[PDB]
C-alpha cells in the first residue's frame, strides 16, 4: 500500500510470496565414536567430507 | 435561487460527495531522553534528518546512559518511515506524564507508540502515563518485556504488542565532546569538573562493554511493523520477518520455551539457522476469540479512522434518505476495495463486508427527532496462520 | 550499463567527492602509482574496463584495523555522493585485502558480517545498486558466515572468492595479491557492452591472473543448490582462468533474484521505465494517454525480447502491460489523480 | 480571467470576487522565507478553491 | 432565537472585536443560496478570514449544547473556522433545530402571500380544487428537492380542506375557510455513530 | 528559484491547502511541479478541473444571452439542447473529458417534464442541467512489477 505523497513516479514489486518444494539430500550420516578416542573428545561433534 | 432579473444565472452543484481514502498505518513516536539542537514532538523524516535536528550519542544530556539514538539507527535500518520524536527534558516530573497523551494527540497522524529506552523503570513511567482513553482512540503500544516469565500489565492490554529478548549490537554511536550537551565549551572553562565528568562517563562506557550492548527490541519492531504495511496490507502480520542489522539476541529460545510464553501473549524473537533472526509471534495481549492477533486489531483501527476521517463531511448534512445513499455507497467501495486486495475473508462480498443505514434498518423516529445518524458496519477480517497442521496418511 | 566505483584509502589526499576515470592516464594524471587500490584499478582497465569512479576516505598511510575501516565505511558523506551521482551502479572495496586473518573466531565472524551490511546499506542509497563483496580466506570462516548472515538486503549483494595473484611485481619480487571483485567489474562492462546485461557473467575468462590464491577441493562447501552460496573464481585445465558462479546471497530458492544478470536485468528495465514515465507526470488521465504510454513501453519491450532478453516463444508470455480505467484502477483512483501501470516479465534461467 | 497577486497583499480582493459562477481564478505568492520543516507554513492562506 | 459564541476577530480589527450574529448572518445567505433553507447552517466555512476569539475545546462545547444552546465557532486543525452547531433556544422536539424552525418561516411565508388573492373568492368546491392544487404543488417542489421526508409524497406532507373534513356549515356562514397543512421537515445529523462488529 | 525544495519537503506541504512548487531538475532544467489548489476535496482539488469549469460556464453563459427573451417552448429547447451538446462533442474529442462513449462524459437535460414544471415556465424560467466529467491530471504514476 504505496502512500502517494509527492507528485512524481513510484515503483512497486509483487510481494506475495511464491511456494515451492525442493528436494534435499537424504543420506547424510551420523556415526557413533567410543568415549576414549581422541579425535572426538573435547568437541562436539566433526564433520569429515572425504 | 431566486431570480431578481432578466438575463442568466449559474448554478453550482453544492451536493456533497464522499470517499474513503486509506492512510498511512505505521506512523510512530517515541518517548525518551533525547538532546535536540534547538530548544513538542518534531519530525523526522530519515536518519540523516534526525542528526541535522538532534545529537546523535550513547550520553544523555547532563549523567544517564541513553540507548535512543541508537535505537532510532535501528529503527530505520529496518525499514522505518518517517516518525515522531518526543523529546523528554531534566528529571521525569509528573507535568510531564500527564501532557504526554494531549501532545501526541496534536500530531494527527501518529499510529504507534514505542519507548526506546532501556531502563525498566524509565519504560513502566512511561507506559502507565498512557490514558485508556488515548489507546482506545486508535492507537496501538509496543512494548519490550523484562522477562521471560510473566507478561507486562497494561492498561489496555487488546492494544498492546510485547516482545522478548532484547537484542545486540556490536558498536554504539559515540559523539565528540562538542556533540554532548550540559562538552568542549566546560573543557576550555574548567578542565577540573570535565574530569569528574569524564570518569562517569568512561564508567558508563566499559559498562556498556562489558554487560553487551543491549538495545530495547520495540524500536526495531516499529519499523517492522512499517517495511510489512508498505509491502503487504495492515492484514499481513508482522511475524516472519528477517531483523537486518543485529548481532545477536540477548537470550537464545527453544521450541519448547516460546510455547510457555506464546499462550501467556509474549512475542519471541527466534533464530533459525536456514533463515536468521526473525520474529516468530504476532500476539497482543488479550486472548479472546476476537483481539488476539496484531493484524486483526490493527487492521480495524485503521478501518476506523479512515471511515471516520471521511464522515467528518457529513456531521451537519440533511437526515433523509439521499444522505443514506451517498454514506452507503462511500463505504461499500472502501470495503470492497480491501476485500478484493485480499484484507477481508470469502468467496463473496455478502460474507465479507456489510453496511447497514436506514429509517427503520438501523435508526428509528425518535433518533432522527433527536439528531442521530446510526451506521453499522461489520467486517471479517483476515487471521494469521500461527500453526500449519500436516496430516499425512497412506491412501 | 554497470559504472563500477572504488572505494578506499589512497596515497594523494584529495577531496570528498568522486572523480571520473575513462583510462589510465587520467587515472595517473590524478593519482600517484603504486598501491593496492591502484593496482586492481589497473586490473580492471587491462580486463577490458572502460570508466569507472574513485572515492577516497583518506590517505594510505592512515590505515588502523577492520573497525576503523568499517567506521569510516558508515560515514554519511559517501552515501549522499554516491545517491547524487547518478550513474554509479556497481560499488568496490579491495582495501579489504590489507588486514590479515588472524584467527576464525565469532569476533573475525561479527566483522565481516558488518562489512557486508555496511556495503549493502551504502546499495541502498539509490536502487539498483549492486554490491561486490569479499569473503575471508579459509573456507570454515566463510562458510560460518555465509549459514549466519542475517540480513534483508541479500537481494543486493554478490560475492566472490578466494583471492587472486596477478603478475603484476613491487620493488620487491612478490606477486601482488588482488581481489576477484576488479576483474569481473570489467567483465560485466564488456558483457554489458557486447551481449547486454541479461547474459550471465559466468564462464567467462580472466586476463593476467597467474593463479587462485587457494585451490579447487577446499571450495566444495561453499557453494550451495537452495541458498546462501558463493561464486568461485576457478582455475581450468587447457581452458584458463575461469569464473564459475552467478549466484547472489539470496537464500529462498524460489527468489528470482538468486542470480546476478535477472536482478540486474529487472533494475535495468526498471531505470527506463522510470525515465520513460518522467514524460507523463502531469498528462490527462484519460484513453490518449494510456494508449500513448501503452505503446511506447510495448514497442520498447517487444525490442528486448527479439534480442533473446525475455524468456517467451510469443509476445504474450514474454511480458504483458496493463494500464487503463479496467483492469488497473477504478475510478476512485482517477479522482485521486494517481496513475496505476501493472507490467509482468518472465525473466531467463542461467 | 486570471487575478494575480503581483507582490502585494490582495487576500481581502480575492475572498470578495472568487466566487462561484463568476468566472474568475486567483494566483497567489508563497512565503519569502525558508520553508519550515514541520509544515505550518500555511496558515495565513485561506482554503478557497479558485 | 439562536445565539452564536464567542466574538470573532480580524487582522483589520483593532480594539473592537466582530460580534458574530453579523458574520452569522451573512453565511445563512449563502447557506440558503447553495443548498436551501433547510440545509443546516453549520458545517460550513467562514469567508472573511476571521478567527474565534477564545478558543472552545470539545468538552465545553458538550457542556452548552443542551437546553438553551450556544451555537460555537471553532477552529479546526485540517478545516480552518467553521460554525459548529444549529440548535435554537426551545430544547423539544418540534424546533430543536434551525432548519426546522427556519423552513417552516419560509413556508408559511410563502403560502401566506400566495392565498392574498383569494381573500373573498366564492367559498365553495370549484375554489377549494385550486387552493389545494397550488399549495400541493408547491409542497410537491420542496420534497423533490429535498426538504421533506418521505418515501412517497404523502409521507411527506398532506393538504385538507372541504365541507366535511377542515370547516363545518357554521364555519361557512361566518365566512371562515379553513386550510389544514401538515409538513415533515427534514433534520440535521448532528451526531453520527458508526458501530462495528 | 531562491531556495531549493527537497523531494520529502514537497511532500510535506503537498496536502490540504498545497503550495505548488517551482524546482530544479538535473536533466529538466526549472520546472513547476505541483497544480493542487486550496480546497483537497474530490471536486475542486486541482488547477484544470476548477479552470475547465470556469471557462465552460463562462462560454455557455456568453452563449446563452442571445437566447434570453425567446419563446419558451419546445423549438427553443431543441436548438439550446443542440448547441451545448455540440460544444460539450467538442470538448471530448480533443480529449477534455473522460469516457468511452460521450453519454459517460456529459448529459444535457431541458424539458417541459425534464428539468422545470408547469408553474416555472408561467413565471418565467427556463432550466438546463448539464453534468461534466473534467479529466485529473496524473499527480502520481505508480508502477508495480511481478
Amino acid at each position: 500500500t504505496t502512500i502517494t505523497t509527492y507528485p512524481g513516479v513510484y515503483i512497486e514489486e509483487d510481494a506475495s510470496l511464491s511456494l515451492s518444494v525442493s528436494s534435499s539430500a537424504t543420506a547424510v550420516p551420523v556415526f557413533a565414536v567410543a568415549g576414549d578416542n581422541p579425535l572426538i573428545s573435547g568437541k562436539p561433534y566433526i564433520r569429515i567430507s572425504n | 435561487t431566486i431570480p431578481t432579473y432578466p438575463g442568466v444565472y449559474i448554478e453550482e452543484d453544492a451536493s456533497l460527495n464522499l470517499s474513503v481514502n486509506q492512510g498511512n498505518t505505521a506512523i510512530p513516536v517515541f518517548i525518551g531522553l533525547f538532546s535536540p539542537k534547538n530548544t513538542q514532538v518534531t519530525r523526522v523524516n530519515s536518519w540523516l534528518d534526525f542528526t541535522n535536528l538532534f545529537n546523535a550519542g550513547c550520553i544523555a544530556p547532563i549523567v544517564n546512559y541513553t540507548t535512543s539514538s541508537d535505537a532510532l539507527k535501528l529503527y530505520f535500518q529496518n525499514g522505518g518511515g518517517p516518525c515522531y520524536i518526543l523529546p523528554q527534558l531534566d528529571r521525569l516530573t509528573q507535568g510531564f506524564l500527564d501532557s504526554i497523551p494531549e501532545l501526541i494527540k496534536q500530531a494527527l497522524e501518529i499510529t504507534l507508540i514505542v519507548c526506546p529506552e532501556w531502563d525498566s523503570g524509565y519504560q513502566s513511567k512511561i507506559y502507565n502515563s498512557l490514558t485508556s482513553s488515548l489507546l482506545n482512540a486508535g492507537y496501538f503500544l509496543i512494548a519490550d518485556n523484562q522477562d521471560k516469565n510473566t507478561a507486562l500489565i497494561t492498561e489496555v492490554a487488546s492494544q498492546t504488542a510485547t516482545y522478548y529478548p532484547a537484542v545486540k549490537v556490536s558498536q554504539l554511536i559515540q559523539a565528540e565532546d562538542s556533540q554532548i550537551a550540559v562538552l568542549a565549551q566546560l573543557k576550555e572553562k574548567n578542565p577540573t569538573v570535565y574530569q569528574q565528568a569524564v570518569q562517569k562517563i568512561q564508567a558508563i562506557q566499559d559498562e556498556i562493554a562489558a554487560n553487551g550492548n543491549i538495545i530495547p527490541v520495540s524500536a526495531v519492531m516499529a519499523g517492522i511493523y512499517c517495511a510489512t504495511d508498505a509491502s503487504r496490507g495492515v492484514w499481513k502480520a508482522p511475524a516472519n520477518i528477517v531483523l537486518s542489522g543485529i548481532s545477536d539476541v540477548a537470550e537464545r529460545l527453544t521450541d519448547d520455551e516460546q510455547g510457555e510464553m506464546n499462550s501467556k501473549g509474549i512475542n519471541a524473537i527466534r533464530y533459525f539457522s536456514h533463515k536468521g533472526f526473525v520474529v516468530w509471534g504476532a500476539r497482543t495481549l488479550q486472548n479472546d476469540d476476537n483481539w488476539r492477533y496484531i493484524p486483526v486489531r490493527r487492521l480495524f483501527n485503521a478501518a476506523e479512522r479512515d471511515i471516520k476521517q471521511a464522515m467528518q463531511s457529513v456531521v451537519f448534512e440533511p437526515n433523509s434518505q439521499p444522505t443514506w445513499e451517498r454514506v452507503k455507497s462511500a463505504i461499500d467501495n472502501y470495503l470492497y476495495s480491501l476485500w478484493q486486495q485480499g484484507a477481508l475473508a470469502g468467496n463473496k462480498p455478502q460474507e465479507a463486508y456489510f453496511v447497514q443505514i436506514g429509517k427503520d434498518v438501523t435508526m428509528s423516529d425518535d433518533d432522527i427527532k433527536q439528531g442521530k445518524m446510526i451506521v453499522k458496519v461489520g467486517m471479517a477480517a483476515v487471521r494469521p496462520a500461527e500453526f500449519i497442521i500436516l496430516q499425512f496418511s497412506q491412501q | 550499463i554497470g559504472i563500477p566505483v572504488f572505494i578506499g584509502y589512497t596515497s594523494s589526499p584529495v577531496d570528498k567527492t568522486a572523480i571520473k576515470l575513462h583510462s589510465l592516464a587520467d587515472f595517473a594524471r590524478s593519482f600517484p602509482e603504486s598501491g593496492l587500490m591502484y593496482y586492481s584499478v589497473r586490473h580492471f582497465f587491462e580486463n577490458g574496463g572502460q570508466q569507472a569512479y574513485v572515492l577516497s576516505l583518506g590517505t594510505e598511510q592512515q590505515l588502523s584495523d577492520f573497525s576503523s575501516l568499517i567506521t569510516a565505511l558508515q560515514q554519511a558523506w559517501l552515501a549522499q555522493t554516491i545517491a547524487a551521482e547518478n550513474d554509479i551502479t556497481l560499488i568496490i572495496t579491495p582495501d579489504v585485502i590489507r588486514f590479515d586473518q588472524t584467527e576464525i573466531s565469532d569476533t573475525q565472524r561479527d566483522l565481516w558480517l558488518q562489512l557486508w551490511q555496511s556495503v549493502l546499506n551504502l546499495c541502498k542509497s539509490r536502487r539498483g545498486i549492486m554490491g561486490l563483496l569479499d569473503a575471508p580466506d579459509d573456507p570454515t570462516l566463510a562458510a560460518k558466515c555465509l549459514q549466519q548472515f542475517s540480513s534483508a538486503d541479500r537481494q543486493w549483494g554478490v560475492v566472490y572468492w578466494p583471492l587472486l595473484k596477478s603478475a603484476y611485481q613491487d620493488n620487491t619480487q612478490n606477486p601482488i595479491v588482488l581481489s576477484p571483485t576488479a576483474a569481473v567489474a570489467a567483465v560485466i562492462q564488456r558483457n554489458d557492452n557486447q551481449q547486454g546485461v541479461w547474459t550471465a557473467p559466468a564462464n567467462i575468462a580472466l586476463s593476467k591472473v597467474i593463479s587462485p590464491v587457494r585451490a579447487y577441493i577446499e571450495a566444495n562447501a561453499l557453494f550451495n543448490p537452495d541458498g546462501t552460496s558463493l561464486n568461485l573464481v576457478r582455475s581450468f585445465p587447457g581452458k584458463g582462468i575461469r569464473i564459475w558462479g552467478c549466484r547472489t546471497l539470496e537464500n529462498t530458492h524460489d527468489s528470482p533474484w538468486s542470480y546476478i544478470q535477472t536482478r540486474r536485468l529487472v533494475s535495468y528495465i526498471e531505470a527506463y521505465m522510470t525515465q520513460l514515465g518522467r514524460a507523463f507526470v502531469f498528462e490527462p488521465n484519460n484513453a490518449i494517454t494510456w494508449m500513448k504510454f501503452k505503446g511506447q513501453a510495448h514497442n520498447w519491450l517487444r525490442q528486448l525480447w527479439l534480442k533473446g532478453g525475455l524468456r517467451g516463444t510469443q509476445e504474450d508470455q514474454a511480458f504483458e502491460v496493463l494500464l487503463g480505467v479496467d483492469e488497473s484502477m477504478r475510478e476512485a483512483d482517477l479522482r485521486a489523480g494517481k496513475m496505476i501501470i501493472k507490467i509482468r516479465l518472465a525473466v531467463l534461467i542461467p | 480571467t486570471l487575478l494575480v497577486a503581483a507582490g502585494e497583499n490582495i487576500t481581502t480582493a480575492v475572498s470578495t470576487l472568487c466566487k462561484p459562477g463568476k468566472g474568475l481564478f486567483a494566483i497567489f505568492d508563497g512565503p519569502t522565507t525558508e520553508l519550515k520543516s514541520d509544515g505550518t507554513s500555511n496558515s495565513d492562506y485561506d482554503p478557497n478553491p479558485f | 432565537a439562536a445565539v452564536y459564541y464567542p466574538w470573532l476577530t480580524a487582522d483589520w480589527t483593532t480594539t473592537i472585536d466582530i460580534p458574530p450574529s453579523a458574520a452569522i448572518a451573512g453565511v445563512y445567505c449563502s447557506v440558503d443560496s447553495t443548498r436551501g433553507v433547510w440545509k443546516a447552517p453549520a458545517n460550513v466555512p467562514i469567508q472573511g478570514g476571521l478567527q474565534p476569539k477564545y478558543p472552545v475545546t470539545d468538552d465545553l462545547q458538550a457542556q452548552y449544547n443542551q437546553g438553551k444552546a450556544l451555537n460555537m465557532i471553532r477552529t479546526f486543525p485540517k478545516s480552518g473556522t467553521l460554525v459548529w452547531g444549529a440548535r435554537t433556544l426551545e430544547d423539544n422536539d418540534n424546533w430543536r433545530y434551525i432548519p426546522v424552525r427556519r423552513l417552516f418561516n419560509s413556508a408559511e411565508r410563502d403560502i401566506k402571500n400566495a392565498m392574498s388573492f383569494a381573500v373573498f373568492e366564492p367559498n365553495s368546491q370549484p375554489t377549494w380544487e385550486r387552493v389545494r392544487s397550488a399549495v400541493n404543488n408547491y409542497l410537491y417542489s420542496l420534497w423533490q428537492q429535498g426538504g421533506l421526508a418521505g418515501n412517497k409524497p404523502d409521507d411527506a406532507y398532506f393538504v385538507q380542506i372541504g365541507k366535511d373534513i377542515t370547516m363545518t356549515d357554521d364555519d361557512i356562514k361566518q365566512g371562515k375557510m379553513i386550510i389544514k397543512i401538515g409538513m415533515a421537515a427534514v433534520r440535521p445529523a448532528e451526531f453520527i455513530i458508526l458501530q462495528f462488529t
